[PDB]
This record gives structure tokens, C-alpha cells and sequence, in this order.
RNA sequence: GAGAGACGGCUACUAAGUCUAAGGAUUGCAGCAGGGGCGAAACUUGACCUAUGGAUUUUAUCUGAGGCAGUUAUGGGAAGUAAUAUAUUGUUUCAUAUUGUAAAAGUAUAUGAGGUGAUUAAUUGGAGGGCAAAUCAAGUGCCAGCAGCCGCGGUAAUACUUG
RNA sequence: ACCAGGUUGAUUCUGCCUGACGUAGACGCUAUUCCCUAAGAUUAACCCAUGCAUGUUUUUGAUAUGGAAAAAUGGACUGCUCA
């Protein structure tokens, strides 16, 4: 007396929204550099990173 | 593994500290490399002589003041983050030792051909050594180098120039 | 092992023959002769490393058929054969 | 865009062979590495030998420096440079497949004589 | 024992003190050639029998699907649990599966009860790349 | 036979076989390739005496010892996927000479064209604490599920599913 | 030459579990170069189709201008595996 027929309810029923494209994202040392001058910015060197870096 | 396949660096021992990831971040950035792995190879060199010059100042030896620490106060001469100094005289080197202990790892790091062309005047910033060095517009005396973190001695110093033939100058 | 042995490893070579520990895997194993097993070489790596006449195994018979090669006073063309101390 | 300079570095006399030895210097200042065409017209004009006697090899460039190094042997005559020199060195100036020489001989072991008796047995059937 | 002439007697009253330790015990009577589950091996393979779930312990209430198969390697049977959300619909019986630890040194983590083992290859396909949906079941 | 209790030498028994005109005859891949079984688990039924060696003088005889190439995320190095301010210049994916090779590759030196970094040119794992990073949004409501340990899920979930 | 989370309404200890880090094998997802280095050991020292790995030498000279046999010399080294 044990149901197995609910497997998978939640996943399936769930709407699906597409991708949204993007831009080519930068690799390598250019991709270091742009998170470098990024943090520079904002003085995040001199709180000693007491921030909030994902803002939304 | 075997002798030509065992590794040289492994992982830090705390993997997220925000105390130190801040720290060298400050590096990366200022001297322009690409990984966080070409920079564990540069200091475990600079952590292996202060591991020997720990023992020459405690050695009881009466030969061991004269030739292996001389033949330690050479060695970095040559590359040339020392400056220079008497060899003769004995209590210079006693200094030379003591004043090992007051590098850094920039010591190191400054003396590398892709920093060491940004210091000069051939060079705009230091992400600019690191494309032109590739493409092969760079040349000392003789060899035309394609390795931007290749050691510049201390007497090759003042021979770096642009390569005559390449289309960097006018030719 | 029922036998005696034929072949010599290089890596087990004498130092004192200035042989490279490269490429190569055997060396030659010399003759029996009146020296020991230290202070013999075999001839063939004497004209081809410390003295220079000779590039490849070719050249070696060359010099040895024509019969110039003197060794205490006599003519000899084995190449196996053990040159030892103070011999002229 | 060709260009080539010699240097002569260690001559050396060799008597037995009868030859000579030399190390030569190649400036290819705005060219490729040469060919051995044009390095043997030039070293009849210094030696006064015939071009076909000179035999040159291990022509090797060093990296990204305009220069290369090789090897210089030279005789009199024509006759004793096919004597002493190797094979393929020669036929480079100027067989059998192994899997079939190794079949031949494993038949030519089986037989206790002649192909005399080698028929002779196939007549009597 | 503590003397300077006394090392024959420290070395055999150190070895009888050693025997309590539960980690060097098991390693001298050789209990995982004697008696292990799955062998000695990363994985194993099986054929699928049975297609049942669990109900796990208290304070928390769920049901936990799992699959009872047999084993080639030994012959033994054995209960292995299914890892992802509607990952079950795929799996048909008489089929092959291949089984994958835990990482708790043989002990049951989480609150599955007396089960030590999951899947994660069906038909030489991915289980953590077909939930993904990277690839389709023939 | 100088040296074998030898197995690419011989004799017998035991376990497995194969050919036949039925009287008899015959085989040992823990040698190199290759197939079968076993398993979670491991490559070309390829060319050659160039270099190092052995066979009683080894410059032309033999050498699956030993070199030279093909298959594979077994690991360690030197490096790429941009730089200066839309624009300028110019690294790889293309080809060709010479050097080289036992003969063929490949590396190095030089030379050709075409014009693109949303491109031929970046992925894997994670976001409550340990432990760097969201109380962002939409669905489901002790179900479906997640979690090495502590622990979340009862219609406002930063702890499941998608974006 | 370095420690953190977990027993209670709250505190201090003993004690264990877990996280962080190495070394050999297998596996999932994704891959542009070049040089170096490795690949049926773990279970089965289990069975093998086919092709190939040990012959040289005027010492004499086959009714035979250069090869039949006989003599001589080495096949006991080298290579493979760990019962
Ligand atoms: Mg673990
Ligand atoms: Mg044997
Ligand atoms: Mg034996
Ligand atoms: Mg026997
Ligand atoms: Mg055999
Ligand atoms: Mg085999
Ligand atoms: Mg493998
Ligand atoms: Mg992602
Ligand atoms: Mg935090
Ligand atoms: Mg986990
Ligand atoms: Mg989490
Ligand atoms: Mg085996
Ligand atoms: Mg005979
Ligand atoms: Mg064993
Ligand atoms: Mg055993």
C-alpha cells in the first residue's frame, strides 16, 4: 500500500521560458582584468569588502 | 609519480579567506598575469632559500661561512635582486644574509621581461608587453624571446631593444 | 642464469669513460685480458670519444684494417680489445 | 631575398682518411636557411677542388637568430668518397621489401638439397 | 618499563595496547575482503527486479523511491536508491544499472534507512545528464 | 656440452584437444602484433637496420632485442581566445619553399594570400552556517524533492522546480 | 610549525562524528596548439585462429663460376611474468 505514481509532479508541471542570448564573455587574463578595474571602482579594497556585490 | 611527472604547487590550505584573496588580488592586477597558479610558482622558489638561509646562520662549521654561502649570495647577484657586494670581507657576509630576509615576493617578480619592458619606455602600459612580446617585436642583444616571464639578468639588463627587423620599427 | 653474461648496461658503466647516460641503452663489454676490470677500456670508444678519427662504425674498420694502430709494438684490429693503465 | 657568408671555425687535417675537417658560419641576414646547391658552388671557388668531392650535412638553424651551423668534408679524388663514406650519404648527392626477404630464407633452410631433387621427387608422382 | 636496557620489553607491551584501537583492528582479522557488500571497487553492475519506495524516519516525511537489483560480480541482492526528481519513468525492468557509494564509510547517511547505494548509469546513458535533458532514452 | 635438471631440445603419466582414405600422425603466445573469457578497469593482425648493442676480426649477413611513426583528457611544462584610443593595427583555423628524414612526418627560418573577438576561437561547480557569493522574481504546499554534519518544505520558501 | 560546526533554559569539561588537505585506480560533463612522459600488474600463472621473432662462415668446392651437402661456431645470453 505504497504510491509510486506521483513521480515527477513537480518538474513537468512547471512552464518553461526560454533563453535569453548573450554576449560573448571575455577569457584569460582580460578576464581578470575586467573584474579588476571593476572592484577598483568602488573602493572595494579599502572597506576590506564589507559590501554587497550582487545588487539587484 | 615519476620524476618527470610529479607536481610542483598544490592548493592553499584555507581555500576562501576574505583576508587574503584581497591581498592578492593587489598583485594580479599590478603586474598583469592571467592565473592564480603562475603566481604559486614564483614565491614556493622564494620560500626554498629562506629555508636555506635560516641554517647558514646557525651552522657551527668553520667552512661553511666560506663556500656555501658564498655560493648562496651569488646566485641571486647574477639575476641581480641584490645589488652587489664585497666577498672578501667577512662580515659583509653576514649582511648579505641578513638582508635576505627583507625581500618580498615583488623583488621577484620585477624582474621579469614583460614587467621589465613596461618599466622602460617601450611600453605604454603592462598589458601592452604582454601582446607585443607574443607576436615577436621584442629582442635582447642577440635572441628574439617569445616568453614574457622569462628572468632578466643583471648585466642584460641595458641591452633590450626593439628587434630592427620587425615591422614594429620601420622596416 | 645457467651461464655466463653478454651484455652490459650503460647505466651501470664506469664513470671514468665519460660515456653520456643518454640515448644509448648497452655499452660494450671488453675482452678478457692481463689488466683488471677497472683499469681497462675498450679501444673502440678511444677513437671515437677522447681521441677524434672516426663519426660511425664504418670509419673504426677502416683505421683498424689498414694496420697503423700500435699497441705495445704490436699490430692489432679487434676492436674489443682492452687498452689498460701505462700501456703506450 | 637570398643570402649566405661563410666562416671557417676549427680546420682540422685528417690523414688516415685522408680528408679534411671544418665547422662553417651561415649568415642568412633577411632569407631562409640555404639550400646545399648554391653552399657547395661557393667553397669550389675557396677550395680548389672539384664540387663534386665536397660533401656537406647537419645543416641545423638556431632558433630565431638568423644563423645556422654545419659540417664540411672534402677529398681528392671521387673514387675513395664512395669508400668512406656511408650509403644513403652518398645516393642522397646523386631494396627488397624486409617481409619478403624473411620468407625465402625460412624456405631455404627446410630443404636437404638442390631444387635438382627438389623436382626430382615431384617426377616420381 | 622505562629503562635504558629495557627495549624488549616496551616493544611487546606497546603492540597489546595497539590491539584496542577500533581502525587497526578490523585491518589485521581483514574484514573488508571477508565481508563486503559490493566487492572491492568503485562500482558494480546489476538487472533490475523491483520498482518500491520507502518511507523515511521521523521528524521529517517524505517517500524515498528505490530499486532492488542483483548483482553480477557476486550474485548477491541488493538495494540501491534512485538520486533525482523523475528520474524512475525512464527506468524499465530487465534492464542494467550501475551503483555508485555513498562516501560515509560504509554507514547510512541522510534519512534513508539501511540503504548505502545509488544509481547512476542506465543503458550506458548519464543519469545526471539525462535529467538534464541532454541526451534521450532509446 | 666449458656452462642446461634447458622447454621457439628429447622420454613417460595426468587434465584439455586437433588431422585421417581409419592402418596411423601431431600442439604448448607469463616472445611481438591480434582474437575469446573475466571484469568498474587498459592501444596498430603498422614500417626499418638510421643511432646503441649481441652473434670468436661485425666496414654489406641476421636481429618484433632496439629505434621511428599511429590510437588514448596518465600526468608535468612554454603558451592563446586581444591591445591602443566605431575606427586603427595585427595572433590561431589555410597554403608554399628550404633545412630534415633509411624513405615519409613533425619542429625550426623565410614567404604567400583573405578579414574577423556577439568569433573558427570557454567550460565545470556553487549562492542559510562551516565557506567567498541574492531575505531577486514566478510556480508547489510535510507533496514532489534537497541535504558529508547542523537542518529547510503547512498558499509572502534568499534552504525544492525553472528563469 | 594555523583549526572550525554539532549534547543544554543558559555555563564549564571528558569524549566521538563531520568539514578543510595529500597518493594510487575507475567514472560524469567540456576541450585550440607545441615539446616531454606513460598504457591488460590488481580478478584468470585462464583457453588460443593467423602472420612473424636464430642463423652465420672459401673450411673443403655440388658432372653445376659460385652453391649443394659435410665440417666449424652460437643457440644456456637477450626479452616476458610474479604462482
Ligand atoms: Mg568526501
Ligand atoms: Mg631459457
Ligand atoms: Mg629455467
Ligand atoms: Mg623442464
Ligand atoms: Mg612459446
Ligand atoms: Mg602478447
Ligand atoms: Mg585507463
Ligand atoms: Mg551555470
Ligand atoms: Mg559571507
Ligand atoms: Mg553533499
Ligand atoms: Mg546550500
Ligand atoms: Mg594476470
Ligand atoms: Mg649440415
Ligand atoms: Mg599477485
Ligand atoms: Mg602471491
Amino acid at each position: 500500500q505504497i504510491n509510486i505514481k506521483k513521480a515527477g509532479k513537480v518538474k513537468n508541471q512547471t512552464p518553461k521560458v526560454a533563453k535569453q542570448e548573450k554576449q560573448r564573455a571575455k577569457t584569460g587574463r582580460c578576464a581578470n582584468r575586467r573584474k579588476y578595474e571593476a572592484r577598483l571602482e568602488m573602493g572595494y579594497f579599502e572597506c576590506n569588502g564589507k559590501m554587497k556585490l550582487n545588487l539587484k | 609519480a615519476n620524476q618527470f611527472s610529479k607536481r610542483l604547487v598544490h592548493k592553499p590550505r584555507n581555500p576562501f579567506e576574505k583576508d587574503r584573496l584581497i591581498k592578492e588580488m593587489q598583485i594580479v592586477g599590478k603586474f598583469g598575469l592571467k592565473n592564480k597558479h603562475e603566481l604559486r610558482l614564483v614565491e614556493k622558489n622564494f620560500s626554498n632559500d629562506k629555508k636555506e638561509a635560516r641554517l647558514l646562520l646557525t651552522s657551527n662549521k668553520v667552512e661553511d661561512i666560506s663556500i656555501n654561502s658564498r655560493n648562496l649570495l651569488d646566485k641571486l647577484c647574477t639575476a641581480g635582486i641584490l645589488n652587489g657586494i664585497d666577498l672578501t670581507s667577512k662580515e659583509e657576509i653576514l649582511n648579505g644574509l641578513n638582508s635576505i630576509l627583507d625581500l618580498t615576493i615583488d623583488s621577484y617578480l620585477e624582474r621579469t621581461l614583460q614587467y621589465k619592458v613596461y618599466s622602460s619606455g617601450l611600453a605604454k602600459s603592462v598589458h601592452h608587453s604582454r601582446w607585443l612580446i607574443t607576436k615577436g617585436q621584442i629582442s635582447i642583444q642577440g635572441v628574439v624571446i617569445k616568453r614574457p616571464n622569462y628572468v632578466v639578468k643583471a648585466e642584460e639588463e641595458a641591452f633590450i631593444e626593439l628587434t630592427p627587423y620587425s615591422w614594429s620599427n620601420n622596416t | 642464469t645457467g651461464g655466463p653474461r653478454k651484455h652490459l648496461n650503460r647505466k651501470v658503466a664506469p664513470t671514468s669513460w665519460k660515456l653520456d647516460k643518454s640515448i644509448g641503452t648497452y655499452a660494450i663489454r671488453p675482452h678478457s685480458g692481463p689488466h683488471k676490470k677497472d683499469l681497462c677500456i675498450p679501444l673502440a670508444y678511444v677513437l671515437e670519444k677522447f681521441l677524434e678519427y672516426a663519426n660511425n662504425r664504418k670509419e673504426i674498420q677502416i683505421i683498424l684494417k689498414s694496420k697503423n694502430i700500435k699497441i705495445n709494438g704490436k699490430i692489432i684490429e679487434k676492436r674489443k680489445y682492452p687498452v689498460g693503465f701505462g700501456d703506450v | 631575398a637570398a643570402n649566405c657568408e661563410l666562416e671557417i671555425l676549427l680546420q682540422k687535417s685528417n690523414s688516415l682518411l685522408s680528408r679534411k675537417e671544418l665547422s662553417l658560419k651561415i649568415h642568412h641576414e633577411e632569407s631562409p636557411v640555404p639550400q646545399k646547391k648554391v653552399i657547395t658552388d661557393k667553397l669550389s671557388k675557396l677550395f680548389q677542388t672539384k664540387n663534386d668531392n665536397i660533401v656537406v650535412y647537419d645543416i641545423t638553424n638556431t632558433p630565431g637568430t638568423h644563423t645556422s651551423i654545419g659540417r664540411v668534408n672534402i677529398y681528392s679524388n671521387q673514387d675513395d668518397m664512395k669508400r668512406v663514406e656511408k650509403s644513403y650519404m652518398v645516393a642522397r648527392k646523386t631494396r627488397k621489401p624486409r617481409r619478403t626477404r624473411k620468407d625465402e630464407r625460412k624456405k631455404a633452410y627446410k630443404r636437404f638439397g638442390t631444387v635438382k631433387r627438389a623436382m626430382k621427387k615431384a617426377e616420381r608422382k | 618499563m622505562n629503562g635504558l636496557f629495557a627495549a624488549n620489553d616496551l616493544i611487546k607491551s606497546r603492540k597489546v595496547k595497539r590491539r584496542s584501537d577500533p581502525y587497526y583492528r578490523k585491518k589485521i582479522l581483514g574484514t573488508k575482503y571477508k565481508h563486503s557488500k559490493i566487492g572491492n571497487g568503485p562500482q558494480a553492475k546489476g538487472i533490475v527486479l523491483e520498482k518500491t519506495g520507502v518511507e523515511a524516519k521521523q521528524p521529517n516525511s517524505a517517500v524515498r523511491k528505490i530499486v532492488k537489483i542483483q548483482l553480477i560480480k557476486t550474485g548477491k541482492k541488493i538495494s540501491a536508491f534512485v538520486p533525482h526528481d523523475g528520474s524512475l519513468n525512464y527506468i524499465e525492468l530487465n534492464d542494467e544499472v550501475v551503483v555508485e557509494g555513498f562516501g560515509k564509510k560504509g554507514h547510512s547517511c541522510g534519512d534513508i534507512p539501511g540503504i548505502s547505494y545509488k544509481v547512476v548509469k542506465v543503458q550506458n546513458v548519464s543519469l545526471l545528464a539525462l535529467f538534464k535533458g541532454k541526451k534521450e532514452k532509446p
